[PDB]
């Protein structure tokens, strides 16, 4: 009722501040932060937003006050530091936790947050660059809402231990993204190692049907079809735009994997700029998200994807990726260039297969 | 889970 | 600079944006320079940018008398404003839209310098009375205005000035004209007579008859009326133009039904070689669904991208849940180049007009 | 209760706010600024702080809307833009509003100001160098409060439209800072223009004694002896630091006056740097004043007193300036240096006198 | 540099002061640092600065270890810290104080670049519990040190950061040498046994026989308890020592009747040439009262000045409600040295010490 | 002169 | 529009 | 203290 940068989301119950002090609490006010507990791991000059995991812990935690006895009649206050990055990350995983927990929309999530002053930093990417590129927090929240109605996330099936075992390197350094799509660092062979011993015992109990290499050779790609897994290669320069005969070929080889109710995992050298291309240009040509709402839900899930030029590329080709919905059609004979999977072509040759 | 929902 | 705080490079001794609360003083290597008292944005109630195309202009024969003033030869100008952070949008934008749209500058060289700024710009918000809960950035704005001018939506050179500041006035239409295809116009009033009286232009006033007389010389073949009437129809019909009623409430979004009847409307007028005029009560909120609608449709801009052309040129359309009602059906509107076509058959609901029909429904009637 | 960058002085009634919009009204909010009405004339850099004329006209608009029975049970929001130093003109300005009107105590007015983030921007001088010396609200507020103590300002007593009129260009310029000072421009001469001819009327009328003059010669000093008014030249650079010596010398001239019940009048030729040395350094000499309350305390008066390496000057030397209340005394005999007066002489050579 | 944001500059092309959220990265002409992580400030409550001259000790070896590093002979060394507005005035305060203690700059000299500021810096509070109503500046702290090195109070190159980490430990007595005339230490406990035990130094704890064995070697001749009884003072008084009460309660103001008899009571000690010690339970607030007292009377600071000498030294002095009335008195303590004289006949109330007294008491004594 | 005094 | 277009173009 | 003190002197 007196307090100064704080934000109202729920009247008398739920609270957003800022402070360079750690404020007192009182018979009406509780007040907590994370940012001593739950931190962004940074890959250069990236801050955020906070992954999925961290928003667990966040739940976990807020929860726990808002259950507790002593705080039945007091309203709680989410903090964190003044600078705008830390402003930015808390503001964001709090809307993400309406959002997936309370069923929120983002024009309701949105309208505390707007015209504040000062405003919060905006993200950039994990790259070495300087940035030339920012999605905001309403485009995160929108990718993160979409995801869910789309049936792409579901926080009761989160399970919190094996996701952050398999997103370190000693693991295998993955994240399953979709219950479609899986984006790993490629494996190293020098018997095998425990990350490559871990992601063939991960892939092979998790109906994975198809690797797809985008980096150079650092391993035999025997071991994935020893063990019945196809493999196939669409390999392009680190750091570049994949071309839009390589993004068609993904797509179809996907979908046919998709089809057959399977699994496609993909990697580049980190699993990060060159796998977020392709995945990516999928989730816009199925569910139709924009390219900032699309980057925004992969970082949300495994960060630092999508890297420098090619968050221009993606917004500039998002149109030819929902275009092909509509033009183009899974072929009915398969080609010798996504290794007998069945690719993309326009109706015109597709209908003539029809009855010839 | 408690009761956050938009009014 | 190196003394310098808070200012941007742009172009490296040449070109700076600055942003202090004080004037600064020149020196033998730089010059300072403000349109803050000069060029200013109208606020409708707590919108306050962007900055349209005309003080775009206005912003340009100020920064070229002072580039080429042989006083000026080595020194490196800063254009700066106050340090408020809606204060340092406008100046931020208007400068990145200088160098989209006169130095042929692409939007990741302008978005550049100003990406991770502290303390970061304010978002632009609606121009309505509720409270703001949609914001679109620098970022878009800038691609939206890049976007049209690669489709030939926006040439500053045959742009005149003179005109745009006179039609945009309450008493000579209260118009802007958006594209070559398109016009925002506001609801024009009368006081129709019932008598002999009704047959001359006399009790038609100003702001009416400035509306009749540009769209006579202009090739307007459609008007389209979105708001209740408030003015007589045959006025148009007499000038040879189709009056159409699309009429939705005010403030609510149209129907789906609705836009595609609107989008084959505008689709043969422009087959035609003609322009639209599309109004609503103020022409901001109804009328930018619909033409936004059909921008999206035609040169596949982005919801942000799209209001923030829309906004450049004519400020404040798209209002309140018309934000988010756009930003949510983008996608349908840019698939009905895929999964619609021009009727061939004309149709009663626009007027024996041509609308919109599926790939099954238009190969049957050139079979048949 | 739900407002941002908004500080509480009393509890629903008077709050002080910051914003970059105009709010709205409501039921039991009503807000209103001075921004666009009540200015400070800056004379280069200088901002503030708002001199005592700004604080009256501030006061009757409070005042009205305090007692307009629409807002009988609504609270005050007194605002500005979100500048910091436009924040610190309508902070220090409702400060001394509740010291003058409302017999607050400095720690009362500065306890809602303190440890708030962002700062206000502190106040600097009115020269043409870069700033190297600052005051704040806690030296204002401090001087103010001290000034009204000893019974150098009343707004009782206050009279606007003589203090607007007087202090222009056309009609003198001057302000009776004290019940013994009078700080004015040097007068011009080429009959006589309005200026002189106006400030001659008002030191006639007003037991004006002696008047010293610190710059070059611009006019006839016959006038004022013409009117029976002593006439005292200690002149010295302008924009430089005036010798004790020449301190000394005007501390005993003014303090024979002030026994006689005259007021002294000083200038320079804009009568805000010299002039704000001699008449500061009695300040400080008579009732104790701090360095930095000192030079508020002029500037809420007179704006733009002190400029440049005066105000280091003043701060060094305000011991020498305390300490002559008990090392030295006014002297028996008078001297040729001040015309006539008596001068400062120190206990040894005036108990002397006592018998001899 | 010209492409720095949010840079002062100190010495051109060698010392500058940065504010960034992030780490910057070194280049060919620049090289950054900052000791946020190793030199940081202990909060007793919402107090934050600035820091003690053992913080700058620290920061001098670093920052003398970069300047003369070979690697950044043609570099010009960035100072830096985090972008809040309290992490910003211990950084820029601890360089003024730097270049005062080091370089030998007047105040006017390191004021100048941090003057005018946006934002500004946070000024420093007390170390109490209540809100809080008094602030110093840089300003105030810069001139307090600068003074007390003028009047040779504070000698850097005699400096020894072993003993002033080691000693104001909690278990090692907890204190600090303020002056070469004063010690403020926090009040010894011991539980005094009532038998044979009380006279062997067994049941003293390692505290209080760091205090003792430091006083005994230090030319410590007087002890003065602000507080109630928490030891027995007759382990001061054994070594030679003379101990004296002048107690009032915590937190509170002292008469001006006790600050005159302190004044009185080190002068004579100080004519000696031994040192005082002083204590409450803290040796914070109340010895703060009275050891700044006697420092405005001797060398003329300000109660500004003052408070920023002493928190320089031992950081938490005078508190709350004390702040004002060490301001508000300041007057007095500087007249004494005029108004009054040390006196010829010792009083009973300072333990047979020589006190103030007027100019007609003390030339009355002189001529009988 | 409204009542404002300090508490 | 214009007649004295600076070269302000992208290096 | 020290031995290694860098001319930093006011100009
Ligand atoms: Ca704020
Ligand atoms: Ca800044
Ligand atoms: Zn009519
Ligand atoms: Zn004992």
């Amino acid at each position: 009722v007196y307090l100064d940068n704080t934000i109202e989301f729920l009247r008398g119950r739920v609270y957003l501040g800022a402070y360079d002090y750690t404020p007192e609490d009182t018979d009406e006010l509780v007040f907590f932060t994370v940012e001593d507990a739950i931190f962004y791991n940074s890959f250069h000059l990236d801050f955020g937003p906070m992954n999925i995991g961290h928003l667990y812990r966040f739940a976990v935690i807020f929860h726990e006050i808002l259950n507790d006895p002593e705080n039945a009649n007091k309203a709680v206050v989410f903090y964190s530091s003044a600078s705008t990055r830390q402003r930015a990350n808390a503001a964001c995983m709090l809307c993400c936790y309406m959002i997936l927990v309370q069923a929120w929309t983002p024009h309701q999530v949105l309208q505390p947050l707007a015209q504040v002053d000062p405003p919060f930093m905006p993200f950039r990417d994990a790259g070495y660059s300087n940035a030339d590129f920012e999605i905001t927090i309403q485009d995160v929240v929108y990718g993160v809402w979409r995801a869910k109605e789309k049936g792409l996330i579901d926080l009761h099936s989160f399970n919190l231990e094996s996701y952050e075992k398999y997103e370190h390197v000693e693991f295998g350094d993955f994240n399953v993204l979709t219950p479609d799509f899986i984006a790993f660092a490629s494996p190293q062979e020098d018997h095998l190692n425990q990350p490559f011993k871990s992601v063939l015992n991960f892939f092979a109990n998790n109906n994975v049907q198809l690797v797809v290499r985008l980096n150079s050779h650092l391993y035999n790609k025997k071991h994935f079809e020893d063990i019945g897994i196809q493999h196939l290669d669409l390999i392009f320069e680190d750091g570049t735009c994949p071309d839009l005969s390589i993004v068609k070929n993904f797509v179809g080889a996907a979908e046919t994997i998709i089809k057959r109710g399977g699994k496609i995992a993909v990697h580049c050298k980190a699993g990060l700029g060159r796998t977020g291309c392709l995945i990516g240009a999928h989730l816009i040509y199925t569910y139709g998200f924009t390219a900032n709402e699309c980057i925004g839900f992969l970082r949300f899930i495994r960060p630092g994807m999508v890297v420098g030029p090619q968050q221009h590329w993606l917004y500039l080709h998002q149109n030819d990726f929902r275009e092909w919905k509509y033009t183009t059609r899974i072929s009915l004979k398969p080609s010798e260039a996504i290794g007998g999977l069945y690719p993309l072509i326009s109706l015109e040759e597709y209908r003539l297969q029809k009855k010839k | 889970v408690p009761a956050l929902n938009y009014p």
